[PDB]
């Protein structure tokens, strides 16, 4: 039911990114700064943009933000495809990272339920331990058993996957394709430990900790032992982990 | 480390070694000579120490400052040359090493097209030797100014980065006890069909580098490439161009009319600079904006000499149509490539040849 809703929300997100330019001279009227942000990153090509949720909450009387807010993992490739189409039309080795920040509500680690699985969340606390960065497979280049044909396979952040059918009808087998690392983009993957703050611990309870995953260029910014606030998506790991996209040194 | 070792008790009749010596200079061009009769005259190098009384004027000791007396010893019967110091013990070692030099000349310059012209020190006695006495950073790379030079030394070996012997572009050094080292000049490298090399020298433990050269004539007929330029004038220009000259008019005139030909240390920058910017073109899809702080140690590690903005300013002065001098908003100099492709080696070879031709036209019009 979201196959025709994804293109509509992709059109709505690209209309939000297309209809807002910069008219911020003399502190007059306000309009969003995204096109100049893309024009500034055109030289550096990092593509690790920051989109404010408070600036996104004014369109469709907040209803566009509430529909994206619960189906974020189901609408994320449509959002990155709309971002790719607007930077393909406004500008001429391609990785993308869309980060959301400044949520109006700060949630603790003890109020996490299973009703927010796949939705976005703001988690604040203190970092206990850190894991050295390692390459994330993301997408790989599989070669066939007889075709020797390249296939660009997209992982789903769960475990080492494998295709099913060869696209070229020269073969229809299901035996073991071989992995290839040349044509497979890799993103640094870090796993840190977040824990409950000392001022919001219940009486007699234990400060329950949890592991949060992080990719893109949000890694190597979080300093150990500092109060931190993350914004990301609740992703299950075969355990309920987290994926963050925004880092800040609060406190 | 592989230096040829021969004996001297059986080559005294001169009938068994010429072919082997000719064969051995095809790969190894630094010869070692041992076990002579100079075991009591070689340690008598303490006589000529503190004279210090006459000016230079291209003859005798260029006494430059208590640390160096470079005796450019001129010959006796040639015109414009007259030099006589005391040097008794040095006359005895000059006689023995000059007989040793003529011995090696008769056994090794017979395998070339002319075996009577290159030894013309037997008749006219044409010798201008380098007695560099370093008595109580250093000098430039010194090749032998003659065509054959045998010298007593301590280590006497180094290697500048180029395409020569021990081609690994690093300074190599071996140590040798109680022997003599032979090295030939650059005129014998043009006389023999490409079988020689060069060797840099510095302050050795036996600091008195007594370089006794063969020093070819004033009117020796060199072939087609050097018929107009004689051995005497060209090598005298090299002799007066390497150390500092402040005594008289003419070598200072040769220094101000010859030391502005130093484009080979900056135009060679043009043989490597585009390579690295192109290496930045095949790796940074950032539109290649460069930073001076990241391009400076790259070329400073690629080239051991000092590289600062004077070379960039000289390259901007000689060729401004291929680069930009446009500054950014932060306040630093930026420079890019005007080609629409990444790089083409034929166009790069044509651009390097055009840069060489433009610098040669600048050298012609600057004098």
């Amino acid at each position: 039911v979201d196959d025709v809703t994804g293109e509509k929300v992709r059109e709505a997100f690209e209309q939000f990114l297309e209809d807002f330019s910069v008219q911020s001279t003399d502190t007059g009227e306000v309009e969003k700064v995204y096109r100049a942000q893309i024009e500034f990153m055109k030289i550096y090509d990092l593509n690790t943009i920051y989109i404010d949720y408070q600036h996104l909450s004014m369109r469709e009387n907040g209803a566009l933000a509430m529909a994206i807010s619960e189906q974020y993992y189901r609408f994320l490739p449509f959002l990155q495809k709309g971002l790719r189409r607007v930077v393909r039309k406004y500008a001429p080795e391609r990785v993308f990272q869309i980060s959301f920040f400044n949520l109006p509500t700060v949630h603790r680690i003890r109020d996490i339920r299973s009703e927010k699985i796949g939705s976005l969340l703001s988690i604040s606390g203190t970092v206990t331990r850190t894991s050295e960065v390692r390459p994330e497979l993301y997408k790989a280049s599989f070669t066939c058993d007889m075709c020797r044909a390249i296939v660009d396979n997209v992982e789903q952040s769960f475990k080492y996957t494998e295709p099913t059918f060869c696209p070229n009808p020269s073969c229809e087998n299901r035996a073991f394709w071989t992995l290839n690392v040349t044509r497979s983009r890799f993103l640094d993957w870090q796993k840190v430990r977040i824990q409950e703050n000392a001022n919001e611990i219940p009486t007699g309870s234990m400060p329950r900790t949890l592991d949060v995953i992080l990719r893109g260029d949000s890694v190597e910014r979080a300093k150990p032992g500092d109060r931190c606030k993350f914004t990301g998506v609740e992703i299950v790991v075969p355990k309920i982990s987290f994926l963050a996209c925004h880092v800040i040194s609060i406190g | 480390l592989r230096v040829p070792v021969i004996d001297l008790n059986r080559v005294s009749d001169e009938e068994q070694l010429l072919p082997v010596v000719r064969a051995i200079l095809l790969q190894h061009d630094t010869f070692l000579l041992k076990n002579y009769a100079n075991k009591a005259v070689l340690d008598a190098l303490l006589a000529g120490l503190t004279t210090k009384d006459l000016p230079d004027t291209s003859q005798g000791f260029d006494a430059n400052f208590v640390w160096l007396e470079q005796y450019i010893f001129d010959t006796d019967p040639q015109l414009r040359f007259d030099r006589k110091c005391r040097n008794e013990s040095l006359c005895s070692i000059y006689s023995r090493l000059f007989k040793l030099g003529l011995f090696f000349a008769q056994l090794c310059v017979k395998s070339v097209v002319s075996s009577a012209e290159l030894q013309d020190c037997i008749s006219t006695s044409h010798y201008a030797t380098k007695l560099t006495r370093y008595f109580n950073r250093d000098y430039v790379t010194f090749l032998p100014t003659g065509v054959l030079t045998i010298f007593p030394c301590a280590k006497a070996i180094r290697y500048k980065p180029s395409t020569m012997a021990t081609t690994d572009n690093s300074w190599v050094s071996i140590d040798e006890p109680d022997c003599l080292l032979f090295h030939t000049g650059t005129l014998l490298a043009r006389w023999s069909q490409g079988m020689h090399t060069t060797s840099p020298l510095q302050i050795d433990p036996r600091a008195n580098i007594v370089s006794l050269t063969i020093w070819p004539p004033l009117t020796t007929p060199i072939s087609s490439k050097g018929e107009g330029t004689i051995a005497n004038h060209l090598l005298e220009q090299q002799i007066k161009a390497f150390p500092k000259v402040a005594q008289q008019y003419y070598p200072r005139e040769l220094s101000i009319l010859r030391l502005q030909d130093a484009m080979k240390f900056v135009k060679e920058l043009f043989t490597v600079c585009e390579t690295v910017l192109s290496l930045n073109a095949l790796s940074r899809s950032t539109g290649v904006p460069p930073e001076l702080h990241v391009l400076l140690p790259q070329i400073s590690s690629m080239m051991k000499r000092k590289i600062v903005q004077d070379d960039i300013l000289k390259l901007l002065t000689i060729w401004s149509d291929a680069y930009v001098v446009e500054l950014n908003s932060r306040g630093e100099l930026t420079m890019n490539l005007p080609k629409r492709d990444n790089l083409t080696t034929l166009t790069n070879k044509s651009r390097t040849l055009a840069f060489v031709e433009r610098a040669e036209s600048w050298y012609q019009q600057v004098i």
